[PDB]
């Protein structure tokens, strides 16, 4: 569980472009077709996201060109 | 190191969200509110005539 934000929020810094890579993230882990890249702690997928967010290895640039992997592999 | 009269301790928590951050500061916060009811407790303050 993530109390504050605050690291999120430094890793790319608008406080509101990373809600939005959140809510991508979460929907991608929730309605399907996705799994966390962090170890699952029982906890709801929103702190997932938030945690991947924090660690580094979820962002917008990388988000897009996972995007385009999966188009091209179709 | 002074009497903490309710102008310390506000300067004490602003001069720890500036200098070290946000998550230190929310539990400063938090501590700081848990041995003040504590020891308000302790000290049985009463107001008489």
């Amino acid at each position: 569980a993530r109390v504050t934000v605050q690291d999120a929020v430094e890793k790319i810094g608008n406080r509101f472009d990373l809600v939005l890579v959140a809510a991508r993230r979460a929907r991608q882990m929730q309605v399907g077709g996705k799994d966390p890249l962090v170890p699952e702690e029982n906890d709801k997928t929103t702190v997932i996201a938030l945690r991947e967010i924090e660690e580094g290895l979820i962002n917008n640039q990388i988000l897009d060109v996972r995007e385009r992997q999966e188009q091209q592999e179709q | 190191n002074q009497a903490l009269g309710k102008k310390a301790i506000s300067k004490m928590l602003n001069t720890c969200y500036r200098i070290l951050g946000l998550k230190p500061t929310v539990i400063f916060a938090d501590q700081i509110m848990y041995t003040g009811f504590a020891y308000a407790a302790r000290s049985g303050a009463s107001v008489g005539i």
